[PDB]
């Protein structure tokens, strides 16, 4: 009911149930020690530390003793990976997945889920949960978000008493916490088990006109000569010519594989561009690379194969040279990730999701710039940031050192904020617990439960709230829900009061079910593309147009009169473009080649894919909202919306199974 | 027989018959069950528990065929239908059917017929096997422990 | 409002939506209850003079076991179908997964048993869910039931009251009431015993005449068709304390004459 | 090539191997070869059976059948192949790509085309609606619109596996359409206009109902004529 922190291994384990072809660290004999007494571990060690061999091991130990292990991580990207990775790594181990859009071998004795399946799991009652004897939880430190925070606390109070706890993560300030907590709700003794550093050490350096000006070395000890030296011989952004004079600087060092971190999804496309007469591949790379892309993308439909970004990707992956954004279909980014681990990619612009998860390390690291935009203006990389995507550059074997370059165009940068960036105490985030009227009205019909008792443990702007649900006919002056506000408790996406006024309007009634899917699109699309709309729709979705307009409009008004402060995406709706989408979805539904709509769409084929799985939901709601109100013409216009706006290629098959 | 469980009727409980009368010989020639005649048609519900040669009956689900490697159980290569089987009491479930289970060493099957009652009977060999001596063919049952 | 009547053309506007209780063609809008006319924005629609109880999610309901299933309980409560109790929808005492509870429902929860619950979410065709993961919920003891139409129970925001006489009673939206002596929970609202069949040992002759006296009262404003209020309720008590004995409140004179006090001290 | 009857003489040499098809038993009790059904015996490593008239369906493996949606559970339909019989089972992952995300949209009253794949004594019938033998998806699926057409057993597998019946070859020579046959006595046809379908029916039902194989241009010249 403790939790402890720790600080003749032959003779103790002289049958271990794993071996491997290398020196164990001495945490790595310290978890397999207490893994063999029958006590549950905690391991907070460095990044590329070796924090997998601890799992291998679990599992080895339930194989051996005909029990079963259960793995699970917060993010769904995480789970194939490891899929593959378990997969390869152990052959007389059936390995299983279940996700929500896959379930492979349900019997197997080796399973790999999400923290959400294993909480319905639980809830359900299964029964293979009395065989299972460890319970892995990998990437502990991302699991304090909101909404990942209170499924990931549920699963840990439901798990019965014969289970045993295995936890993974990286060095957090709030450790022992969460170890104590575990400890004393289920009454287990749980050993924490640190590492002193990188087994790998990493340096910072800075570049400036040809030359690579050493700044930070191995012990993390700043050098202010060399800056001085940095600031002294330059006296914007990158030029045509810059890419060029790096690929080429680090290709004779010997250092070639390189990520670069560009903070913008165009501006990678142009820096690729911008390398040209640049190879890797002699003869027969280039050959196996076409062999493997043209075998893997067999899967989709043949006039699905023509499409532009396929063909640039395909251009570019003959020479070793890829690019790694959101605006990617699925299955080209998890073509990309499958031969990066291959070793057959060497020069590679990523964006900011590519540190996150994703274990696939390399050699160098290069950022573009300190700074990027998040929503509301620029800012200046936080430490915690610039902490993650650093390190992933020294992999553990093949490399003695992780090298860091970080650019500097044509001017020199300022000293303190490269201090305050490389060098400081990363803090925890927190969220301001943003409160919007889909909550306030689901509080409203629960018995009992003195709301203001419970904010306490955000009050002024309650009582302001209140007062629009009582302007606009939500409420009554009891604070008693009516038929409007019971449709508004339906609506969780984002807009519940304005959809709610659109639907009770008689609105949607006289357009088809292709044309309805085509105006919805505005709660879907956020318009952040500075590109003209299209200038000829037809001759309807032009008053469609209007008609929401002004009833947003009117909602601005009644939001202002009350004196609420507004959010940065309801303040700037209309200033947005966020109708340009509409042509996209119309002739989607319509049925039209995928290839023929590219040729006019102002968006990659990822982000087009994205806005049609957001609709989905928004069918969903509506239907529900016509049965509350008991409209059935709504309703089959809605099911047949669902049925126009599903294809083959939105359902393709991962890679990585 | 189905994939997810097997339906059994309780023939004894604990070496006493169940019922004292099992209605043959009520319907007249052939082999007919005990529900197939004429009398079924005309029984006063609203005047008596049952029928002549009623019995009780039971439910074996797959997860308490065994007590390990409860969930890659297949039923056909455990039982057949027509076959004798002893098993335990597990609840009294609603008015239809009890739980039964067979996950001990002494219980399981006993009596079997080759070609799925059309032959003659087989005799136990190993703890998961069958034998025909007339012909040395073998099946797969989940054999209770003899002696 | 306007009563209307089956078959009845209710309005030949093509600019409204229709809802419950019509039907239309083409342009033409229909009436097919007995109720009256309502307008909300483009909406409209006819609500009916009668009907059963149509639960509504967040209710807090009053309901008696019906059967016992296959990992679920089925619960009356008055409406047109029963509701659906899940076995994952309850606290378990001992605990969910433990190397039973499944074959073994009938120890905690079994036919004829009254139990306190919340409505948790409506099937499609109006069906109710429900759960009991508080403790404010679960089987009822130590007391006595009583039943009124469910249309007399004013909406309020709390259903449980602390009566004069330590008695304290339980209403519910669907019309099923239970009163019971003030225990604990009760005062401080202003493990494995919560499946228990025993009441407590030590109920006085005072609390079974409270009870009565509270019972009576009820029904006399039933009677009268005044819906029912914990103000209500104890003035009624209050005002019948004229009569020694329990038993002369069962007169319909009396009755009506408790009814006519009350609504006159109220317009008063 | 003879003709034979149950409990007759079985003319095969006891010494040489053949697998056995149907019309033909194997006692459990004697281990004796003997025939159980009336009709022609038909002998082909060799093969042997019995052809005989039938209208009752047995399901059996690799057969391309035709049914009915008459129920949905939580994970698989409840289908049936013929009136008053036994009902078979489809199961939601028994279509080609699906997965827990992508869900089949079939409802009660639909018409399937399918394959039998697994046919055991003890438990009920699967079908499914792809070939997994061979990966292909040759018309499996859902049927719209359309006329059903009941025949026996024998038609059934004259218009499914003999080229030389000539009954498709005359149709095809009066109008277009699409056809589908089911071993388990259904055909479904369509076409453009409803009034083709309607003598695509009359001349399909007229020559079942007849035994010559000679008549059907005829037929189908005179209900092609009826029409208008
Ligand atoms: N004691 C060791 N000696 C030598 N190599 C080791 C040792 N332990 C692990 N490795 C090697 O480290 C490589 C990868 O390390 P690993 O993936 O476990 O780092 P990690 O801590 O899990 O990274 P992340 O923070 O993304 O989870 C393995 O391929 C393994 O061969």
């Amino acid at each position: 009911e403790w939790a402890h922190v720790v600080d003749n291994f032959d003779e103790l384990i002289p049958n271990p149930a794993r071996s491997w072809p290398f020196e164990l660290d001495t945490f790595q004999k310290e978890a397999v020690y207490h893994l063999e007494q029958g006590d549950s571990v905690f391991v907070a060690a460095h990044t590329s530390a070796g924090k997998t061999v601890v799992a291998e091991y679990a599992i080895a130990m339930a194989h051996r003793n005909m029990t079963k292990t259960i793995y699970t991580s917060p993010i769904k990207a995480l789970s194939n990976q490891k899929f593959r990775d378990f997969k390869e790594t152990f052959d007389d181990v059936n390995i299983g997945l279940i996700t929500g859009d896959v379930q492979i071998n349900p019997d197997a004795n080796c399973l790999i889920m999400t923290t959400e399946i294993l909480r319905s799991m639980l809830y359900r009652g299964a029964d293979l949960i009395r065989d299972v004897e460890f319970v892995i939880f990998d990437q502990v430190h991302y699991v304090n978000d909101q909404d990942r925070g209170v499924v990931w606390e549920e699963v840990i109070i439901m798990l019965p008493q014969h289970v045993k706890f295995i936890l993974l993560s990286a060095t957090v300030p709030n450790t022992y916490e969460f170890a104590n907590w575990i400890g004393r709700t289920k009454q287990k003794n749980i050993y924490v088990i640190s590492t002193p550093k990188r087994p790998v050490p990493l340096e910072i350096n800075i570049w400036a006109k040809k030359e690579l000006i050493p700044v930070i070395n191995q012990n993390s000890e700043f050098l202010e000569a060399n800056f001085r030296k940095h600031k002294e011989i330059l006296n914007d952004g990158p030029s045509k010519k810059t890419w060029p004079e790096i690929v080429n600087y680090l290709r004779k060092r010997e250092l070639l594989p390189m990520v670069v971190f560009v903070f913008s999804k165009k501006r990678c496309e142009e820096y690729a561009d911008w390398l040209e007469g640049i190879n890797f591949c002699n003869n027969k790379e280039k050959s196996q690379i076409h062999m493997f892309i043209e075998k893997s993308i067999t899967r989709l439909k043949k006039e699905d194969r023509d499409l532009p970004q396929i063909l640039k990707t395909r251009s570019l992956l003959e020479r070793g040279i890829a690019v790694h954004h959101g605006g990617l279909l699925p299955i080209v980014k998890e073509l990309i990730e499958i031969l990066f681990s291959k070793g057959f990619i060497k020069v590679l612009f990523a964006t900011e999701t590519f540190a996150m998860g994703l274990n696939l390390p390399t050699r160098t690291v290069i950022f573009s710039s300190i700074r990027k935009h998040d929503g509301n203006g620029l800012r200046e990389l936080t430490p915690g940031e610039f902490t993650q995507m650093a390190g992933r550059a020294g992999r553990r074997g093949l490399d003695s050192t992780g090298t860091v370059i970080v650019m500097a165009y044509n001017s020199p940068l300022s000293i303190a904020t490269f201090k305050e960036v490389t060098m400081g105490v990363p803090t925890r985030l927190q969220s301001q617990f943003r409160l919007t009227y889909n909550m306030i009205l689901n509080l409203l019909r629960i018995e009992a439960l003195r709301v203001e008792e419970m904010i306490k443990y955000l009050l002024p702007d309650y009582e302001k709230r209140l007062a629009v649900l009582k302007d606009t006919e939500f409420i009554d002056q009891n604070h008693n829900v009516l038929l409007k506000g019971r449709v508004a408790c339906e609506i969780n996406s984002g807009y519940e009061l304005v959809l709610t006024e659109l639907i009770l309007d008689n609105f949607l009634g006289s357009f088809e079910p292709e044309e309805i899917v085509a105006l919805l699109s505005v709660f879907v699309y956020e318009g952040k593309t500075r590109e003209e709309e299209p200038p000829i729709v037809t001759p309807r979705l032009a008053k469609g147009k209007q008609r929401i307009e002004e009833i947003y409009k009117k909602m601005l008004c009644v939001f202002n009169t009350h004196q609420i402060p507004l959010t940065q995406d309801e303040a700037e709706f209309l200033d947005r473009k966020r109708f340009a989408m509409m042509n996209v979805v119309y002739e989607w539904a319509r049925g039209l080649s995928f290839k023929e709509i590219m040729e006019m769409s102002p968006e990659a084929e990822g982000t087009v894919v994205r806005v049609i799985t957001w609709l989905d939901e928004i069918c969903r709601e509506v239907k529900t909202a016509s049965i509350i109100i008991g409209n059935s013409t709504l309703h089959m216009k809605m099911s047949r919306a669902q049925e126009l706006i599903k294809r083959d290629i939105v359902f393709a098959a991962s890679l990585y199974l | 027989l189905s994939l997810q469980r097997a339906n059994v009727e309780i023939l004894a409980v604990e070496d006493k018959p169940s019922p004292i009368d099992s209605g043959i010989g009520s319907n007249g020639s052939g082999i007919v069950a005990a529900g197939g005649g004429s009398g079924a048609a005309t029984f006063s519900v609203s005047q008596a528990s049952s029928d002549l040669g009623e019995t009780f009956r039971g439910i074996i689900r797959s997860q308490d065929v065994r007590s390990t490697d409860r969930d890659r159980v297949k039923v056909i290569e455990c039982f057949k239908p027509g076959d004798i089987v002893r098993a335990q009491v597990l609840s009294l479930g609603d008015g239809t059917n009890y739980y039964l289970t067979t996950a001990r060493n002494d219980l399981g099957v006993v009596f079997a017929r080759a070609a799925n009652g059309a032959g003659g009977l087989m005799y136990a060999t190993d703890w998961q096997m069958m034998t025909s001596p007339v012909t040395g063919a073998t099946e797969k049952r989940k054999c209770a422990k003899p002696f | 409002s306007q009563i209307v009547t089956p078959g009845e053309l209710v309005t030949d506007d093509p600019i409204w939506m229709r809802g419950h209780g019509t039907y239309f063609l083409d342009n033409m809008t229909y009436s097919s209850v007995a109720g009256t006319v309502s307008r909300v924005n483009r909406l409209l629609s006819v609500i009916p003079l009668k009907g059963r109880y149509a639960p509504e999610t967040g209710d807090h309901v009053v309901g008696r076991i019906a059967e016992v299933g296959n990992k679920r309980w089925k619960v009356d409560i008055g409406g047109k179908q029963h509701a659906v109790l899940m076995l994952g929808s309850v606290n378990l005492p001992g605990g969910i997964l433990r190397r039973s509870d499944e074959l073994q429902m009938r120890s905690f929860l079994k036919e004829g048993d009254l139990l306190n619950a919340e409505v948790q979410s409506l099937f499609q065709d109006g069906s109710a869910s429900l759960h009991t993961r508080s403790l404010k919920y679960g089987k009822l003891r130590n007391g006595m039931f009583c039943q009124v139409p469910s249309s007399l129970i004013v909406r309020a925001k709390n259903h449980t009251h602390n009566l004069p006489g330590n008695i304290t009673v339980v209403l519910g939206v669907n019309g099923y009431i239970w009163l019971r002596k003030t225990s604990q929970m009760d005062l401080a609202r202003d493990s494995w015993q919560i499946y228990s069949d025993e009441n407590d040992p030590s109920i006085s002759n005072n609390i079974r005449q409270a009870i009565c006296r509270y019972a009576n009262v009820i029904k006399a404003l039933a009677f009268c068709e005044i819906g029912i209020t914990q103000q209500r309720i104890v003035s009624a008590y209050e005002a019948s304390m004229v009569y020694s004995n329990v038993g002369e409140l069962i007169e319909k004179n009396v009755m009506e004459s408790i009814g006519s006090d009350i609504l006159t001290a109220e317009k008063m | 090539s003879t003709f034979i009857f149950p409990g007759d003489s079985f003319p095969v040499d006891p010494t040489t191997p053949v697998k056995l098809g149907p019309g033909i038993y194997c006692d459990p009790n004697t281990q004796e070869i003997r025939p159980v059904n009336t009709g022609v015996l038909h002998v082909s490593v060799q093969t042997a059976y019995i052809d005989y008239s039938s209208k009752r369906y047995i399901p059996s493996v690799n057969d391309f059948v035709i049914g009915v949606i008459i129920g949905t559970f939580s994970d698989s339909y409840k289908v049936s192949l013929q009136n008053f019989s036994s009902s078979v089972s489809l199961s939601y992952m028994a279509f080609p790509n699906a997965s827990k995300k992508n869900r089949p949209t079939l409802q009660v009253g639909d018409l399937v085309y399918a394959r039998v794949c697994t046919a055991e004594k003890e438990l009920e019938a699967e079908i499914e609606c792809f070939d997994s033998t061979t990966g292909r998806d040759a018309g499996f699926g859902i049927l719209e619109d359309g006329m059903i057409i009941d025949v026996n057993l024998n038609f059934a597998r004259q218009l499914l596996f003999n080229n030389d019946f000539p009954l498709l070859k005359v149709l095809a020579a009066h109008t277009k359409f699409e056809v589908a046959i089911g071993l388990n006595g259904k055909i479904w046809v369509k076409c453009e206009e409803l009034s083709n379908t309607l003598a695509c029916y009359r001349t399909i039902m007229e020559c079942c109902q007849k035994n010559d194989t000679a008549a059907f241009k005829d037929i189908a010249k005179r209900q092609f004529k009826e029409i208008l």
